[PDB]
RNA sequence: UGCCUGGCGGCCGUAGCGCGGUGGUCCCACCUGACCCCAUGCCGAACUCAGAAGUGAAACGCCGUAGCGCCGAUGGUAGUGUGGGGUCUCCCCAUGCGAGAGUAGGGAACUGCCAGGCA
RNA sequence: UCCUCCUAAAGAGUAACGGAGGAGCACGAAGGUUGGCUAAUCCUGGUCGGACAUCAGGAGGUUAGUGCAAUGGCAUAAGCC
RNA sequence: GUUAUCACGGGAGACACACGGCGGGUGCUAACGUCCGUC
């Protein structure tokens, strides 16, 4: 609410007038946000994943779902049904102000700040890359911290090309690559 | 896709009705409007239908579709039903989750005077 | 500029065509357009002459039936496996 | 021991009530009207009347039907 | 009753797949939270409540494209039931049933009932 | 002893000391009901990753799985919650 | 077509078939070797 209001006020504005769009609706509207951890060290060890389940839930407004093992190989030596990591699925207010909390400071502020890729995408404009150091966040506090950690994000959109991503990532302001 | 998950999940008892062979009342439900029928056995014809979207019905309604529409429908194909003559008809309700309106409804037509 | 003759189709069947075939003749067919299709009956070491040119590959064949020149042009032509005898040929009225 | 297989009754056939058509390993034909599949895959007829075969659905399977007199 | 939309059946690649166009008159679809109807292997994940605040946009109805794909003759060919012959590993003679494949052709399907809308 | 494909010739049955194989198991859940979901494999991004832990997206549409050797079937699922 | 079809009662005989025709399997797509379904 808090930040959709101006994303409705500034953002669909900008989009529409750099897109001509023609209906009201056609400016890309975001889905949801996925911030998964696919560590796959779980199988030494199962309290890390609780752990950072629990940081995950700390950070975000709901718990995160654990994820069961999909295929199975003899080269890794997995096994099925076996847990190995969780993700969160962000919709809502939830997802809008985990969304403004990151983009506020949590972005700016990383080592080695190269920029992020405007060309990774997956094919139909949704972008999900990943992040490591855990810390960068500011909810991840040194009294909480195990290990230095990775996780996915993704930002799942009803837009369906590589054009809409990049509308987007220039509202977003996109500081650089 | 949504209106096909529905109908898949409805053709469960719609195939399981076919080897009982006997009429079945439907209703497909929608936040705008709200439609309902009675269907014979061989699944081409209905002896009754009503509609929320319809003026003859809605005029007691506030709106076309609402847990009081739904109700006021149920009991209008109850009535109609039973002054018809459809002969102890079975239930189906579309594939849909037996909680809100369609449960209103189910409940209008039992109490109107039904059997299922 | 080539000639070309043909004889009427009165019979059908594996058996008329094992009959032409002992008779050293083989039938062929017609079709294409809205005109129906048509059989017609041809001898076997004159077709086998004719088809001995090179450019029947490419070449409007005036087929001569019933005093009346049609100009068809060949697609197939089924010819036996092994032996060097022909049984059925395909023209289409272009 | 040769396992019993094939089809029983044929189409156009007559077939009373509990009458098996065909015992078939697996379900290479579906029952339609008036016929009942068992635990065993085994077509049975449930009322008397004639056989009757017939081809539909996306992958073109085979059901057999039954037509009373 | 001319046209559009949704549901209830038939048929099951002529209804299938790719591409362009069009659509909010009705209908359909996107939307907030939900302590309340309903409940989550967390999530309102699926389904429900207030309807248009706004639109025809994933999707969805329809038209063109015969592009991919599908159905498909007549005839011919392989095969085969009966009587006989030959140089009897196989072929032919008289006769009946007839392939697959391919060509012409077909077609962007069609049909019965209910409901709403522009007339 | 039982069971699976040919032989066994477009109904069924159909033999040689013919050519090829598994079993003497197994549940108080691996059964039933009801409410739901739906396959291997490749591609994009991926400190751990070597292509081959899993992860967010796309194609695939039962070549997966369907406890055993094998055969017929299973998407409406007979596969899973 | 003389009911040439089926059903019950009593009496049987055999319970070691060869050759040829038609479509096949084993055999080395060596066969006229060998075993099958039918006349």
């Amino acid at each position: 609410a808090k930040l959709h209001d101006y994303y409705k006020d500034e953002v669909v504005k900008k989009l529409m007038t750099e897109f001509n769009y023609n209906s009201v609706m056609q400016v890309p509207r975001v889905e949801k946000i996925t911030l998964n951890m696919g560590v796959g060290e779980a199988i030494a060890d199962k309290k890390l994943l609780d752990n950072a389940a629990a940081d995950l839930a700390a950070i975000s407004g709901q718990k995160p779902l654990i994820t069961k093992a999909r295929k199975s190989v003899a080269g890794f030596k997995i096994r099925q049904g076996y847990p190995i990591g969780c993700k969160v699925t962000l919709r809502g207010e939830r997802m809008w102000e985990f969304f403004e909390r990151l983009i506020t400071i949590a972005v700016p502020r990383i080592r080695d700040f190269r920029g992020l890729s405007a060309k990774s995408f997956d094919g139909r404009g949704n972008y999900s890359m990943g992040v490591r150091e855990q810390i960068i966040f500011p909810e991840i506090d040194y009294d909480k911290v195990d290990r230095v950690r990775g996780l996915d994000i993704t930002i799942t959109t009803t837009a369906k090309s590589d054009e809409e991503g990049r509308a987007l990532l220039a509202a977003f302001d996109f500081p650089f690559r | 896709d949504k209106k096909s998950a529905r109908i898949r999940r409805a053709t469960r008892a719609r195939r399981k009705l076919q080897e009982l062979g006997a009429t079945r009342l439907v209703v497909h439900r929608t936040p705008r409007h709200i439609y309902a029928q009675v269907i014979a056995p061989n699944g081409s014809e209905v002896l009754v239908a009503a509609s929320t979207v319809e003026k003859a019905i809605a005029e007691q309604l506030k709106y076309t579709g609402n847990k009081d529409a739904a109700a006021a429908v149920g009991k209008a194909v109850a009535e109609r039903a039973l002054e018809k003559g459809i002969k102890d008809v079975s239930f189906d309700r579309s594939g849909f989750q037996y909680h809100g309106r369609v449960q209103a409804l189910a409940d209008a037509a039992r109490e109107a005077g039904l059997q299922f | 500029m080539f000639t070309i003759n043909a004889e009427v189709r009165k019979e059908q069947g594996k058996g008329a065509s094992r009959r032409l075939r002992a008779a050293n003749k083989f039938p062929a067919i017609i079709y294409g357009g809205k005109e129906a299709p048509l059989a017609i009956e041809l001898d076997h070491d004159k077709v086998m002459n004719m088809q001995a040119k090179a450019e029947f590959y490419s070449e409007v064949l005036t087929i001569v039936v019933d005093g009346k020149e049609i100009k068809v042009k060949a697609q197939d032509v089924q010819r036996h496996p092994y032996k060097p005898k022909l049984q059925h040929i395909d023209f289409v009225r272009a | 021991e040769a396992k019993r297989l094939g089809v029983k009754r044929f189409g156009g056939e007559s077939v009373l009530a509990g009458s098996i058509i065909v015992r078939q390993r697996g379900t290479k034909f579906h029952a339609g009207a008036n016929v009942g599949c068992g635990r065993d895959h085994t077509l049975f007829a449930k009322a008397d009347g004639k056989v009757k075969f017939e081809v539909k659905g996306p992958k073109n399977r085979k059901f057999i039907s039954i037509e009373a007199e």
